[PDB]
Parts: C-alpha cells; structure tokens; sequence
DNA sequence: TATATCTGACACGTGCCTGGAGACTAGGGAGTAATCCCCTTGGCGGTTAAAACGCGGGGGACAGCGCGTACGTGCGTTTAAGCGGTGCTAGAGCTGTCTACGACCAATTGAGCGGCCTCGGCACCGGGATTCTCAT
DNA sequence: ATGAGAATCCCGGTGCCGAGGCCGCTCAATTGGTCGTAGACAGCTCTAGCACCGCTTAAACGCACGTACGCGCTGTCCCCCGCGTTTTAACCGCCAAGGGGATTACTCCCTAGTCTCCAGGCACGTGTCAGATATA
C-alpha cells in the first residue's frame, strides 16, 4: 500500500543523530547511506518480531515481542516489561 | 553579527547530548515500521509501546553507529565523517 | 507464626518469589535451600547500588525524583556496572556528554 | 544509614551536572 | 580547598586550591593538568560566570564546589 | 502483577530517605531486576549441568554470580550472600 | 562415548560416496552438533517459557529454526524437517 | 520387529537420542512427540550440506580425508554458514587466504 | 612456581610477525611488539579466571580443556574440536 | 648478490602464513605464560595438556583477527604500516574497551 | 510579585484473596571413603631451527603548502506533525470443557561402543623441469 | 626491455600409522499398556488500534553565499626490511614418580510433595502539595 517512506526519515534528524553521537561536521552523501542502515536494522529485527507473534498465534506485535526480538539480537531494552 | 562555521554545531552537541527526547518524527517512523512489516506478514497491527520500543532502539542504534563513525573520521586525520568512515566502522563491529 | 523467611535472612527481596521462580524456571530438577536466599541477597544488593548512585545524580541536578536519565547517568559513569550493563539499552536514556577533543577549534 | 558499609563508592567524587549556559 | 571541575570530553579535574585565589591563578592550574590555554576556557559557578580579576573569597566557595568550562569563542 | 517495585522502593526508602522514582525509572528497574535473575539462574543451570549435579544450591550461584558481576561488585555481592545465608540458616 | 560419529559418517557417504574424514574433523563436526543442538533447544524453550506453555512441540522447533537460521538455509530446514514429520505421521 | 523412529521417519541421526537428550536437559517439562523427529531432520541436513561442501573443498585440492582446513574453507567461503558461524574458531583451520587489494605490487 | 618470570618476553618479535601476516599485513611499526604482548596478556587473564573458577566449583586440582571451551563459550568465542 | 625489494618478502610470506594452519606461538613459552598467569589465582594447578593447545588455538585466533582490523584500519588514514593507534582504535570499536 | 484560586501525579487509607508459610514424610541425590591407574610433572641430553643481532638503504610516514569546492549558516515559505476529539470495530484476554497426547513402568532386544587388525592416503625425499624478480 | 636466479610446482618412490572394517555385548531405545492433565476450542467481554477531520504551528525545505577543510603535491629523513652471522633454547625422545581423577559402594539427610492456614501485596480509592494562573 505504502511508497517510497524512508523519506520520511528526514536530513535534520540524520542531523541530530549525529549531533548527540558527537559528530561536528557531516558529509552529504550520509543521508543516503543511514537510509539502508535503518533498513537493514528494522528488518532484522522486525523480522523476528513478527515470526514472534506469528508463533504466538496473534494479529498484534507486542512491545515484549520487540523487546524478544532485540535481545535475541544481543540489544536488551529495559522499560518495556 | 554571524557565527563562525562550527560554533553552532558544537552547540548543538551541547544541546543535542543534555536532552533526552526522540530525535525522529513519530509518524513517519511508524509508516516506515508498517510498510517494512508489511511484506513479511500483511495486515498487521502495532501496540504503540512496541512502536515506541522499535523507535527507542534504532535512534540508540545510530548514535552507536555515530560515535564509531566519530572515532574513524578522527583516525583519518579528517572532521567529516563519510560513508566511507560508516562502512569500516560497521566491518569492524561485525556487520 | 507467620515469619517470613526474607525476614528471617533479614532481606528486603522476596525468597519465597525468588525461590518460585527457580522452581518453575526449568533451571533444575531440585532447587537448593539456601540458594533462593543467596540470590535475593545479591538482586537486593545491585539493586541498592544502583538507586544509592541515581540518587546522588537525582540530588546533584537538583531535582528529589529520580527520572531514567538519572540511571543512565550513574551506571555509564562507572567502570563495574557500565562493563556489566554494556550492551544494555534504557528507555529515554540519553548519552553522556561527550566531546573529543580534536573538535574544539582554539583561538 | 545502614547501606553505608555494605556497597563500593570510595574514590572518586562523581560530578553529574548538565548546565544549559547561555550569553 | 580541594575543587573539582567538568571538562568538555566529560572528564573530572582534582586539584586543590586555597580558596582566596583568584581566577587566573585557577585557570593556570587548570591549564597544568589539561592541554588547554586559559583563552578559551571560559567558566561557569552556578549560573553567574569568571572574571580573572576577581576572587574566590566572593564567589561562594567551599569544600568540594564544581566548575564547569563551557564554550564560545566570540 | 507480578513486579519487584514494592521491594525496589523499599531499598530506595533505605538507601535515600527523601527521593523518589517515577513510574518509567521503576519500570527499568524492574527490568534490570528481571535481566539480572535470568542471567544469573541461567549461569548457575549449565554449572548443573556441567558437573552432572541436579541441585542447584549455593555454591552454584556463588561461583555463578563470581563469573558474572565484574570488579568488586564479586566481591561484595559474594559477601552479602554468605552473610544472609548464614543469618538465615541461624533462624 | 556419545559421539554423533556413526551418523556423520553415514551422511558422508551418503554425500560423496569416496571421500574420508580424519578424527579431528569429525571431532568437529561432533562440537557442530552439539552446539547446534544447544541453541535451538535453548531457543524453543525460551519459546515455550513466552507463551506460558509446558510442552516443545514441532512447532515450537519450525520457528526457532527460523529465529537462528538465515536466508534459505531456512526455508530449506524447515521444509526438511515437515518433509520427516509428515513421513512420521504417515507411517 | 524392532522398527527404530529414526528408521519410522527416514533419517539417519538417532530420534532416540534426540529425545533423550531434550527430555534430560532441563528444556521444558514436557517434549512432544514430533520434535525429536524435526531437529533430528534439520541437524542431519545442516551436516548434509557443511559436508557437501567441505567435499567439494577436499576434492578440489585432490584428497580425500577431509581436514579442518577444509571444513574452514567450506564455511568461511559461504555467507549462511558464516553468519550462522560468525563466532566459530576452529581448532587446525586456519585462515581464508586475502590480501588487501592495495598492498599488491605495485 | 621456583621463580616463574618474564614469559611475557616469550612472545617474540618474529612470531607477533607470523601472526600479523597471516592477517595480511605488509609493514609493521616497532612499537606494536608491546602493544600485542599487553592485549594478549589480560586476553589469558579474561579466559584463566574463566576456567580456574570453573575447576574450583569442580572442586578439582587441574584445569581441562573442557573448562577452557566453556569459559570461552562464555565470552563468544566458542571453539570446536575440543568436544 | 641478489637482494629484493623490501615488501616482496613480506607479500611471499603473507601468502605462505595463509596458505598454512599450524601454530605459530612457540608452545614451551605460552605454555610457560599460562603458569604465570594462572599463578595469580590458586597455586599447583594443572594442565591438561589439550587445555594448553585449546588456549593456543584461542589466542591466536584472536590475534589474528585483531591484525586483520588493524589492516583495515590502517588502510584507513592511507598508511600501510600498522601503528598502535590502529590496534586502540579496532578494541574500540569491537567493544573490547 | 502578593494573594488567592485551580490542578495532576504521587503518597496513603481500604478490602481481599491467593500465594506463601508450616508440619510431616519418604526416597533418592549426594557426601564420603577406598582404590587404582592414567596422566601430569620433572628430569636428562642432542640437535638444530629459530631467535637475536648488526647493517645498510630505500621507501613510506609526516609535515608543509596551496586550491577549490562541498558544506555550514541564515532567512523566507510551505508542508506535514501533532493535538484534540470521534467512533468503530477487530482482536486480546479470560473461562469452561473434555480429550487425546505425553509421562511412566515393565520387559526385551538390536544398535552402537570398546577393542583389535590392516593396508593405503598421505607425509616426505629427491630430484628436476618450470615461473616471479630484478638490474639490464 | 630480459637473462640470471631464486621460488616453485610437480613426478615418482617409500614407508607408515590412522581410517576403517569386523566382534562381542550390554544397555538404551522400543513396545505396549494405564492416567491424568495441557491445551484445543467454543464463547463472551471490552479495549485499544485504526481511520478521520480540522486547526495550529513548528520543523522541513529551498536557496544564496562565504568560507574551513578536504585533497593533492613535494620534499625529506628515519626506520623498518632483507640479509648474513652467532647463539640459544625448543623440541624430540626417554625415563621414573606419584597424585589426583575416575570409579564404586554405602549411608543420610534434604528437598519434593501434600495439606492447612492466613497475612502480604494487588487493586483501587482519597489527600496533598509542587506547579500554573488571574488581578493589582
């Protein structure tokens, strides 16, 4: 249903995240190539959250099935269950 | 009158690294969520706390990414960091 | 009569929880007696390390009400607890302010 | 208090402050 | 008598100061345990800002108080 | 249902008697809680299993926390688990 | 004593029906085994503690698959493994 | 008449063993029936084609014991079994052999 | 155990050369030498007081290899052919 | 005489080291080197000896895998020679630090 | 900013209800003692491969310098994000139920393991004809 | 540019010790019965997820311009590489010695299991006090 949406991930946001990773200067061609870092990092993990529920026998992806997901990943996030 | 080129950005990384708050617009990350969710299983749906969740993750996984890239560009002798910078950080780390 | 075994180790973290837990963990067949106690003893313990730093950082921005920034800021801040929770990720967390020093222009 | 001889803070004094420092 | 000071990498500086110095004698201890020159350190004391020429028998000071270098060049 | 908030502010009232958490910094704490129990009994199951043992007792943790916690926080968390063993076996 | 050497070499000659293997690369494979073996059940359990459940079926083991195997080794797996399940149901 | 299961599903890895193995292994409380049966298919197929290629390896230098150098060279020079054995050193295996493309003559 | 010291120095120049190209390394400055020998060092550190935790839980007076592959199983090292 | 130029050895040895797989530590000082250290945490202790080859065949791949990011590294920044910086820089970024 | 008037999240009362605590009981995990033999530790010497050590030199590291261009900064403008309602459901979640699938026990028997020959793939030697390097 | 010259790959003999093929044999997989509960399934509530519409405003975006900085070039010196000589200790092999790991048998006490009892934490109301606000 949905176009070309990793546009939406906008150059002033690229911006801030390298603002607060430190960054004082940015070359232009990182906007392109932070794009296709996002991709593969949410499909990876949105690959297994899905395979989650869908195991799971629901409709819905769950918080703790993002937060299965990402620690099957090694990445644990606290503060979603 | 105006600033020197650089001034501004450090505070911006004064700003930026004081602050805690998501640094990518909501509703535009959730249409990139649904859309990329949407070729393994269609017709799907998101409690808002795993968007949340998902959101929270990849803006930690970026500013991971920039650090190292900030560590490269510096080994390079340069201030910029390029593509070139992200790829050999993430070879490093395993990607 | 009642005497709560936490209590009697003299704890505030749930043994008779904790030893649950093991139980229907599938970690073993049998589950020791006094190794619920020793691990309550233990999560009791991370525990108070870490609310007695996110206190000091709480008190020392000036503000009574411990927020996660200020958990961020105590376990990044010291060697033991950011080499046990290095891969670990918190929920509005922020950075450190860090800045390398090659971008500092002088004069 | 009590958790005063029981935990590891010895050296050395931690600043945490965050100063929004203006002109 | 003994003041600590935030860098801008993040790090603390230990030193130990009588406490009716003034300011550029502050700045030239710090200056002895960083790489950096007291034309860019400008200083912030809980809110109100340094002027070398002063002292810091005026400037509230106490056991273990903090510091903090912050920013612009002009 | 079922969280460890009401322990965590109890040792928060302990350790500072004046502050308080919100809601977000209990709900990591709970997290950090849970993480810490399943990496240790996981640790001390495949020294079970490892020794052809099937109890996991004491000595499973003790050596299971002394792989996991670094530093110092070893050495006291090994310190405060005798000492509560010992006061609990005195009961 | 317990090897999986016997199968190993089965599946070698069923494979290149001329070649050998020396000790230390069955030793290998024998470790590859047992690792492989360990992390999918360590998976599905995981699996079966997630959804509160008791028992590891086969269908618990057609997603762990999926969770630790990439790209087609996959998709080649898990038809493998239904081929054998449906051979077993059927005879 | 015996008719062992890993006979009954047509496998060559022990379903037996398998079995046993998940039962006492502290997995779960309960094993189901058809479990057994599939990891036994899917471990005998990974070592199906890890030594597939450690043969195609092993005849291409022109012997016929398969060494670790060959079990090496077979799954560092395939990207699924490299990211399913990215952590994995072995013991007597040695190294692909690359050179950085800058440091050639001249 | 008599005076066991300085097998830190075991570690030559030319070996630390040999495992340099093996990963295709061209040219070497001198000041690696010590460099590589303080990595490896707390390396070893990391996986003996793995293991020898791991044979004092056994309650035993030697160290196998078993020991050793779990405590590198541990760090995510895993090593195969060693059972 | 005869004399080559001085990185025609080095490329011929590259390619041998990776054309071999044997160990390239001398086996007496590591194993010597694990004493040392194991001293630090209980005295007589002993080894089995496929417990010293495990730790060889652990370390030098580690080794190994830390020159070949090192490589990098140093390919990056444009030099070919290694410095220390290179081997600070690959523990950094792997986490190691 | 004094005085007064409104607010929300937390701190603090209530009941309840269910999981934790207590007593007993037995049976199997585990401690402990003997024993026995594999394996580790510590010698010894010969040899020789490998480490160590100068030594020259050339090629790469590094510092300096100039050029231009890609990027920071700033201002108008324009585009969606965000907030705030509204409602309308698809599914999440819980409850009874009953069944059929897995645990368990007893008896058996073929598979796989320890052990013992054996011969040939492979390591090695000894040439011996080819193929990258380097001053021409 | 290329002939001398060091790698260097290869062809064929030789011996060897490891991979592999039988043989008891024993013990774990199998078969075939109960039994009892895990979960499959129907069913019901109800809640939170999803589409939607409109107002506001702030964040994105587009453009112009002036540099700091990347990048190439140049020289220069120093330090690491190839190589020949000494020297040293690794390695191979052999040979005791004992010590601690593996095993087995015996006892015992410690933890699962069942039952009963009851109070501690879950959930949900209420105050309360730091924060915002209207007028003077």
């Amino acid at each position: 249903v949905l176009r070309d949406n990793i546009q939406g991930i906008t150059k002033p946001a690229i911006r801030r995240l390298a603002r607060r990773g430190g960054v004082k200067r940015i070359s232009g061609l990182i906007y392109e190539e932070t794009r296709g870092v996002l991709k593969v990092f949410l499909e990876n993990v949105i690959r297994d959250a899905v395979t989650y529920t869908e195991h799971a026998k629901r409709k819905t992806v769950t918080a703790m099935d993002v937060v299965y997901a990402l620690k099957r990943q090694g990445r644990t996030l606290y503060g979603f269950g | 009158h105006r600033y020197r080129p650089g001034t501004v950005a450090l505070r911006e990384i004064r700003r930026y690294q004081k602050s805690t708050e998501l640094l990518i617009r909501k509703l535009p990350f959730q249409r990139l969520v649904r859309e990329i969710a949407q070729d393994f299983k269609t017709d799907l749906r998101f409690q808002s706390s795993a968007v949340m969740a998902l959101q929270e993750a990849s803006e930690a996984y970026l500013v991971g990414l920039f650090e190292d890239t900030n560590l490269s560009a510096i080994h390079a002798k340069r201030v910029t960091i390029m593509p070139k910078d992200i790829q050999l950080a993430r070879r490093i780390r395993g990607e | 009569k009642a005497k709560t075994r936490s209590s009697r180790a003299g704890l505030q973290f749930p043994v008779g929880r904790v030893h649950r837990l093991l139980r229907k963990g599938n970690y073993s067949e049998r589950v020791g007696a006094g190794a619920p106690v020793y691990l309550a003893a233990v999560l009791e313990y991370l525990t108070a390390e870490i609310l007695e730093l996110a206190g000091n950082a709480a008190r020392d921005n000036k503000k009574t009400r411990i927020i996660p920034r200020h958990l961020q800021l105590a376990i990044r801040n010291d060697e033991e607890l950011n080499k046990l929770l290095g891969r670990v990720t918190i929920a509005q967390g922020g950075v450190l302010p860090n800045i390398q020093a090659v971008l500092l222009p002088k004069c | 208090h009590a958790w005063t001889h029981r935990l590891r803070e010895r050296k050395q004094l931690v600043i945490y402050e965050e100063i929004s420092d203006p002109e | 008598m003994q003041i600590f000071v935030k860098t801008l990498t993040g790090k603390t500086i230990t030193l130990e100061v009588e406490p009716s110095d003034t300011i550029e004698n502050v700045k030239a201890k710090i200056q002895d345990k960083e790489g950096i020159p007291p034309d860019q350190q400008r200083l912030i004391f809980a809110g109100k800002q340094l002027e070398d020429g002063r002292t810091l028998s005026d400037y509230n000071i106490q056991k273990e108080s903090t510091l903090h270098l912050v920013l612009r060049l002009r | 249902k079922e969280s460890y908030s009401v322990y965590v502010y109890k040792v928060l009232k302990q350790v500072h008697p004046d502050t308080g958490i919100s809601s977000k910094a209990m709900g990591i704490m709970n997290s950090f809680v849970n993480d810490i129990f399943e990496r240790i009994a996981g640790e001390a199951s495949r020294l079970a299993h490892y020794n052809k043992r099937s109890t996991i007792t004491s000595r499973e943790i003790q050596t299971a926390v002394r792989l996991l916690l670094p530093g110092e926080l070893a050495k006291h968390a090994v310190s405060e688990g005798t000492k509560a063993v010992t006061k609990y076996t005195s009961a």
